[PDB]
Formats: C-alpha cells, structure tokens, sequence
C-alpha cells in the first residue's frame, strides 16, 4: 500500500502499573544533607575534639 | 549519574580515625611523662 506523510508523531514506550507514592524513610531526617556532608561532619567532630 | 565509593576511599577515611586516636595516645604519653617527672621532682624537694 502507498502510505502518505506522517500526520502525527509517536514512539514505542513502556507502560507500567503506577507505583503508589512511597513513605519517607525511617531515617528521612538525614535527607536535607548529602551522605558526604554527614561523613565529613563526623570527621570534623573528631578532628576538632 | 549514580556512584558508589570503594574500599580505597574507605581506607583513607579509616586512616583518619586511627591517626587521630594515635595523636590522643601520643599526647597522653607526653602528659603522663611530665606528670611523673614533676611528681619525682616535688618528692625530692
Ligand atoms: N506534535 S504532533 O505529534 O501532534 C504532530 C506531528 C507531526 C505533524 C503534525 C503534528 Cl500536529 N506533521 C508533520 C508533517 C508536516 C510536514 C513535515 C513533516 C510531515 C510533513 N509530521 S510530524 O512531525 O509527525
């Protein structure tokens, strides 16, 4: 068959069952700072003392 | 964009803790030495 020009644009895509929103972790209070900062604070605490 | 520090990174970090502990132990030896040296000197006086 003689196709014509694309009237719209598509593309293969993965569909999954929308995973319900998660609950903040038990240790979520460490989230505001990166793991590197917490590691360095411990080093600073030991170094200063 | 993920990464994970390896054992080599954790060897330098572990070295920092050991080095600081040795520093405390070295200062405590300097403190103890002088305390013994002063105690003996006072007793002789
Ligand atoms: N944005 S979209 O998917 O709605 C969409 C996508 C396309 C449209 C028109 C729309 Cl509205 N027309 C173009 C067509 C116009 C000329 C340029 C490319 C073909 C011929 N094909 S497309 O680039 O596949």
């Amino acid at each position: 068959i003689d196709f014509s020009k694309p009237f719209m644009s598509l593309g293969i895509s993965i569909m999954i069952k929308k995973p319900q929103k998660s609950k903040p972790g038990v240790f979520s209070f460490l989230d505001p700072l990166a793991y590197e900062i917490w590691m360095c604070i411990v080093f600073a605490y030991i170094g200063v003392s | 964009n993920s990464y994970s520090y390896g054992w080599s990174f954790y060897f330098g970090a572990l070295s920092f803790i050991i080095a600081e502990m040795v520093g405390v132990l070295a200062v405590h030896m300097f403190i103890d030495r002088h305390k013994q040296l002063r105690a003996t000197a006072r007793a002789t006086d």
